[PDB]
């Protein structure tokens, strides 16, 4: 009961109930305005993911693929890739 | 005698001139699909990017159009 | 425990000058093999290995731009002297104090374990890619995981300081009254806080170069574009490591002409001019890659108008020696010295400030000689004259007065004979980073090589200037460490000194 | 935090002029021939000549009557 | 006690010569008092020599450990 | 590809080094440049390269 | 002890508002972890056996001596050792260090337009490069970009307001809007049709969204760890307002990487 | 009567989260040290 | 006192008296300690400051020249002012 904080307290006032309640509502507008819309399209983007496929097989062009070091820390392919899409065959 | 080089283009103002190099080479056969084999300026633009690239790059280029690795159109 | 678990801003300043110091003694011992390697033509004490004398120099470089004169300057004395200076009685925040010290020791550590590995990195002190890239193996990830390191401490070290400066001072004490040493270490955190992030980008790019196979600095990307970021990080860099060596020689000055500062304004001004026009004029470390006219015209312009404000610092020096009483001392010596040689460093940058002259003296050991100058005369001559200064009130021991005028003259013969003639070798056409020239090249070589020798006799004689110290009763002073005892108690400031304007 | 000395404005003129001269050049860059990302730029060759010329001159025009009066040094030097 | 917060904030209580000083340095009115170390000179003069010694040699091990590598 | 305009006034023989730090071996890559006469070159150096 | 107290009361507390910390073991330890952590990364780049394991217990030594840290930090500002001076020494502390943050992420994006707006000859002068299927701004990211300022604006809620009721769900709704902009980005990361070695495009994308990315979970564990202080005693001091504050230099740092990558093809 | 066993910042796990981690965190770096010294400079790199 | 607007109000004043101290009727300076460090302006030039330190029990002590004249009491409580005498408002 005796702590340094509350020993300082009377000499650092706070700057100055229905006002604040004024602000969350001023804020809340904004918050509404892009609220509900971005959380319901991205609970619909979270049903429409991984179902959709590209079978656009990429050309091995020199800016492709670079492989100045054999393979990656990890593995061969890169990380997060599921399925790699520039041709190894070429043809 | 006198000495045949690759004249300046006012297209190409800066000290970095490989733009120059890789705008020839492919103004070459851009003449070549269009305006036949024996063109003149066909030849113009072969002595011009033969004058500006390195035979490294332009070898390297050839092995890129006949693996089909070539951006170009034609 | 005491030196371990530290969070006293004088014990964490005392442990960064004792890791300078440690630092400064391995800078000058791979400093004795590039001049023992350089002093004949052919083949000397390296055995004709290349690859071993460029680790050597990019080890030497990286060591005493980073681990000597930073954890002296601006780790060393600022910490011990900021918060005594303005009457704070402890850092902002006094642990992060503490690992602001602590990530320099991983990094050295780091550095001088990169020189083991494999045939060690090889590549200067910029690491320029693709020789960086290049570089099979572990040691170049090593040291540049070194620089991230030390990095890291400078910004936590910047933002305690700048947090110090604004919200501990005195009261009563403006932002007019404090010296300006403090004015010099705030300004040099500033621009800490600017620059070294851009450099940890860069250096994250270098790494997913070498290790991740990405396009940042390669075939179809850009090497330019690392030469743009490196140099915007370091031409603040060497102003870093001057402006605390400005505030000591203020500081020094000052004290032995028993007279105030000559345009305090005109000093700050001048500082934060100098900080300002450093972050717009990088690239004239780049004038030989191929920019085109108008930007080398731009940063050609540019670079001289840092003439202007350090001209006027060194005239209200002098202003502030004129119409003294001056004593001359040790530390009195090494700030003339200074100004001295300091001003011969400055009049080299101005020529290589030009582009159509700095096409001939690039990369050669013309450049070495104006930053030989600039950084042994500046920022080596400022360390220094704080030791002799501040030593008693620091570590508890006095100097013998004799000694030390045997080192300064030693240390100023061997420096000076040193790097001169590498002016005539830069003209003339010899080029940086070789350990092998032509046949001509022999006798500057041979007479800086002499040089180097005196040099590393003055850092020995160094050693044996301590001795015991003398303990008196303080009254009164100009700056607040010098009311205080020497040694000064853990707790310095007990109570928390004001300022109180004087009344009508 | 004080009375800016007479001197600072003496050094502000060329810091100013230094900073508008480093924001009009990294401006002028996004204008300039090479920083176009197609291939199709060249393909017109008379407005490709006219704004590479255009980037020759601008900057260089104020030195043309000085560079053929060969006006290199500070001094004349034959 | 002896893990309560008023340990962790206030710390110990500690009062007088803590292990093997022979001087106050947390309430003294010196926090470096080197001249109440006993045998002092000796020992500041060996840590200054090992200081150079090392500051001086690493570099040299550096240079002999890369060429004994190429040597073999 | 990086251009430069040389024009050269007198007939030499004309040194250099190599300007950046590039190996082990930086040290020991020079530079000499012959100069001769235009008539000499364009009637007796390029009949050398003439297959 | 019980006149450790007393002590520190007669001899720093009474004397000036500014707080005096006890001897502490942590950055030491944070120092060496560095150590150890980045011998084991450069094991890790160049394969070496046992290597991503040492980066890992090094980088797992290093967490463990941040929360301890972190912990004894809370525990002093519920001990009342921090005025009000103090706590605004923290927010400008963390201005600061907000800079600092800020200058690295304009680097990382200096080489974006440095790199998209002057095509190579090695790209055959085209950006994007051929091969390369560019993200759009007109799908998920835009969802991205209004939650983000949802989140934006969730977070100056729970700065003005002084029910705590409020403040809590204000928090845990800019949490748990933060937590679904990272799950969102991990689809972008699989469901893209180029990779981190595909072009100067794939390298810059991923290497300024994965830093950024990092921030955001930074942030919403700040934010996270923030709200449990507040949970507990209505009261939280700088720790909330700081918080607020970092999360918004993540808002306004995000601006700048959509309209560069996203929206400017860079 | 203001702390509850769910409470991290609890007085009775100081010594678990200050004391214990002192020793133990304080062997572990000394060892994780040592054999990544061992490991840069004696190893070969495979990549 | 002076005007306490534009003051903090943990500043310990005394440093905003209105009194200049002479040698008759110096400025008295509370200490918590048997002596104590304090700062004194040039009163014809601002930027130059000077810190002395005061001892109890000894004569009065100017510091600068044509300056105030200061003696050092010990006191436990130093007034606090800015919440301790503006809140009684006497
Ligand atoms: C702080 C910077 C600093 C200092 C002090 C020095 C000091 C010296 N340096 Fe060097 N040097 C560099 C920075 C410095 N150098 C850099 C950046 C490079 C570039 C590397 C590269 O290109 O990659 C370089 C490279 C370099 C070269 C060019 C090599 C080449 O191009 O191949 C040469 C040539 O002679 C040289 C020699 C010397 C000599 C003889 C000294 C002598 O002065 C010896 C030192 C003597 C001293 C007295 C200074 C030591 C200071 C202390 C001991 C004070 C600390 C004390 C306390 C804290 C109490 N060094
Ligand atoms: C202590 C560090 C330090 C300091 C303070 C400086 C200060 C300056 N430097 Fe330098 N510099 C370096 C460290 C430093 N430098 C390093 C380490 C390198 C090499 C980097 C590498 O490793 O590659 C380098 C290289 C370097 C280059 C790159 C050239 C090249 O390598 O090819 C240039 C070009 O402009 C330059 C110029 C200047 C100028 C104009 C100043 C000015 O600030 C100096 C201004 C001072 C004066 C001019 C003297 C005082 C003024 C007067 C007495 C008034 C009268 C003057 C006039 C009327 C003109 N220096
Ligand atoms: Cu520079
Ligand atoms: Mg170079």
């Amino acid at each position: 009961g005796e702590t340094i904080d509350k020993y300082w307290a009377p000499y650092f006032p706070k700057p100055a109930a229905d006002e604040a309640k004024k602000s969350v509502n001023k804020e809340m507008v904004g918050f509404m305005l892009l609220g509900p819309v971005g959380v319901a399209f991205m609970l619909y983007d979270f049903a429409v993911g991984l179902e959709e496929e590209h079978h656009v097989t990429i050309p091995p062009y020199p800016w492709m693929r670079i492989r100045r070091l054999p393979g990656m820390p990890w593995g061969q392919d890169g990380l997060f890739e599921g399925h790699p899409r520039v041709a190894t065959t070429w043809p | 005698p006198e000495l045949i080089t690759a004249p300046y283009d006012p297209r190409f103002p800066n000290r970095n001139q490989a733009r120059h190099c890789f705008v020839r080479f492919n103004e070459y056969y851009k003449c070549l699909y269009e305006r036949g084999e024996e063109h003149p300026r066909c030849q113009f633009y072969q002595k011009a990017y033969q004058s500006l690239c390195p035979s490294e790059w332009v070898e390297s280029w050839q092995e890129l159009r006949e693996k089909g690795l070539w951006t170009g159109k034609y | 425990m005491r030196w371990l678990y530290s969070t006293s801003h004088k014990d964490i300043g005392l442990l960064y000058l004792v890791f300078a110091f440690f630092g400064g003694l391995l800078g000058t011992s791979l400093s004795m093999l590039i001049r023992y390697e350089l002093a004949l033509p052919g083949r000397g004490l390296l055995d004709g290995n290349g690859q071993l004398y460029n680790v050597i120099i990019t080890g030497h470089g990286i060591i005493m731009l980073l681990f000597m004169v930073m954890p002296a300057l601006f780790g060393g004395f600022g910490n011990w002297l900021l918060p005594i200076m303005i009457g704070a009685p402890d850092m902002a925040f006094p642990r992060l104090n503490n690992i602001s010290f602590w990530l320099n020791p991983p990094a050295l550590a780091l550095l001088l374990l990169s020189t083991l590995v494999e045939q060690g990195p090889g590549t200067g002190w910029t690491a320029y890619p693709p020789l960086s890239v290049q570089h099979s193996g572990t040691s170049v990830d090593l040291a540049i995981l070194s620089l991230h390191l030390n990095g890291l401490s400078s910004i936590l070290g910047a933002v305690n300081m700048l947090v110090t400066v604004a919200g501990l001072r005195a009261p009563g004490m403006k932002l007019l009254h404090m010296p300006l040493f403090v004015w010099a270490i705030a300004l040099t955190a500033v621009l800490v806080i600017l620059a070294v992030p851009v450099l940890a980008a860069a250096l994250v790019m270098l790494l997913t170069d070498r290790n991740i196979n990405t396009a940042y600095f390669c075939e179809s990307g850009d090497l330019i574009l690392y030469q743009h970021l490196f140099w915007f990080f370091g031409h603040p860099e060497v102003y870093i490591l001057i402006l605390p060596a400005f505030g000591i020689v203020s500081q020094v000055v000052s004290f032995f002409s028993q007279k105030p500062v000559f345009g305090l304004t005109g000093m700050i001004c001048a500082m934060g001019a100098i900080s300002l026009l450093g972050f717009i004029v990088w690239a004239h470390h780049m004038f030989t890659v191929g920019l085109d006219l108008d930007t080398v015209a731009y940063f050609t312009s540019a670079t001289m108008i840092i003439a202007v404000p350090t001209g006027m610092k060194i005239f209200s020096w002098m202003a502030t020696i004129y119409s003294g009483r001056v004593w001359f001392t040790t530390p009195m010596w090494f700030a003339v010295g200074f100004i001295c040689l300091f001003t011969l460093g400055g009049v080299t940058g101005v020529v290589l400030a030009n582009a159509g002259v700095d096409m001939l003296v690039h990369d050669t050991y013309y450049v070495v000689a104006h930053f030989h100058y600039v950084l042994s005369m500046g920022a080596v001559f400022g360390i220094f004259a704080g030791v002799y200064f501040w030593g008693n009130l620091i570590t508890g021991l006095g100097y013998h007065e004799g000694r030390a005028m045997v080192h300064f003259w030693l240390l100023f013969i061997g420096v000076n004979l040193t790097f001169f003639p590498q002016h005539f070798l830069g003209l003339a056409g010899m080029p940086r980073r070789m350990f092998d020239y032509a046949d001509c090249f022999a006798g500057w070589n041979a007479v800086s090589s002499f040089g180097a020798s005196i040099s590393f006799i003055s850092v020995i004689v160094f050693a044996t200037t301590f001795q015991e110290a003398v303990r008196t009763v303080p009254r009164t002073a100009t700056t607040l460490e010098w009311v205080l005892l020497a040694t000064p108690a853990h707790h310095a400031l007990s109570q928390v000194p004001v300022l109180r304007t004087a009344s009508s | 935090p004080f009375k800016l000395p007479l001197d600072a404005y003496i050094l502000m003129l060329p810091i100013t002029y230094a900073s508008a001269a480093f924001v009009a050049m990294c401006c002028r860059v996004p204008t300039a021939d090479p920083e176009t990302s197609s291939i199709a730029y060249y393909e017109d060759e008379q407005k490709s000549a006219a704004a590479a010329q255009r980037y020759d001159n601008s900057f260089k025009q104020f030195f043309d009557a000085r560079i053929r009066n060969h006006k290199v040094g500070v001094f004349q030097n034959w | 006690e002896k893990y309560s917060h008023e340990e962790v904030v206030y710390g110990d209580g500690h009062h007088g010569l803590r292990k093997g000083y022979t001087y106050d340095f947390e309430h003294g009115p010196h926090y470096l008092q080197p001249e109440k170390i006993p045998n002092f000179w000796s020992k500041f003069y060996a840590g200054t020599g090992a200081l150079y010694a090392v500051g001086l040699g690493v570099p040299l091990f550096a240079v002999w450990w890369q060429q004994s590598k190429l040597k073999a | 590809l990086n251009q430069v305009w040389m024009s050269i006034n007198r007939e030499g023989v004309f040194y250099g080094q190599c300007s950046e730090l590039c190996g082990a071996n930086h040290s020991f890559m020079p530079i000499v440049v012959e100069a001769i006469s235009p008539r000499q070159f364009l009637t007796e150096y390029v009949k050398k390269w003439i297959s | 002890h019980q006149t450790a107290k007393e002590f520190y009361m007669e001899h720093i507390g009474k004397r000036h508002p500014f707080h005096v910390l006890p001897p502490s073991p942590w950055p030491m330890l944070a120092g060496w972890g560095t150590y150890v952590s980045c011998l084991g990364m450069a094991a890790w780049f160049h394969n070496m056996p046992t290597g991503g394991a040492l980066m890992a217990f090094g980088m797992a030594n290093i967490a463990w001596t941040a929360i301890t840290w972190w912990r004894d930090c809370a525990i002093e500002g519920d001990m009342g050792m921090h005025t009000e001076v103090v706590r605004k020494n923290f927010i400008s502390g963390m201005w600061a260090f907000i800079v600092s943050e800020a200058l690295l992420f304009v680097g990382l994006l200096w080489a974006c337009l440095h790199l998209g707006m002057s095509p190579s000859v090695a790209l055959q002068m085209q950006w994007p490069p051929v091969g390369i299927e560019p993200i759009g701004w007109d799908k998920r990211a835009l969802v991205m970009s209004a939650v983000l300022a949802a989140s934006y604006y969730s977070a100056n809620v729970a700065m003005v307001a002084k029910d705590p009721k409020v403040v809590m769900g204000a928090l845990a709704t800019t949490i748990g809007l933060g937590a679904m902009f990272l799950a969102d980005q991990y689809l972008e990361y699989n469901e893209t049709p180029f990779t981190i070695t595909d072009s100067p495009y794939g390298t810059t994308f991923f290497v300024t969204t994965g830093f950024h990315g990092m921030h955001v979970l930074l942030g919403s564990l700040y934010l996270t760890a923030a709200l449990m202080m507040y949970k507990r005693t209505h009261n939280a001091g700088a720790a909330l307002k700081s918080s607020i504050l970092y999360w918004h230099f993540v808002d306004i740092v995000w601006i700048a990487v959509y309209g560069i990558i996203y929206v400017g093809q860079y | 009567d203001s702390y509850k066993a769910t409470d991290f910042t609890n007085p009775k796990y100081n010594y678990f989260f200050r004391e214990l981690t002192a020793r133990v965190q304080g062997v572990l770096l000394t060892g994780g040290s040592l054999y990544g010294t061992w490991l840069v400079v004696f190893g070969e790199a495979q990549r | 006192y002076r005007p306490l607007g534009d003051k903090e109000l943990w500043h310990e004043a005394w440093m905003y008296e209105d009194k200049f101290g002479t040698e008759e009727d110096p400025i008295i300076v509370p200490s918590l300690e048997a002596e104590r460090i304090i700062g004194v302006t040039d009163p014809e030039d601002e930027t130059l400051v000077v810190w002395g330190i005061l001892k109890d029990g000894e004569p009065p002590r100017q510091f600068v020249e044509n300056g105030e004249f200061y003696v050092l009491k010990h006191v436990e409580y130093i007034k606090k002012v800015g919440d301790v005498l503006e809140a009684i408002e006497g």
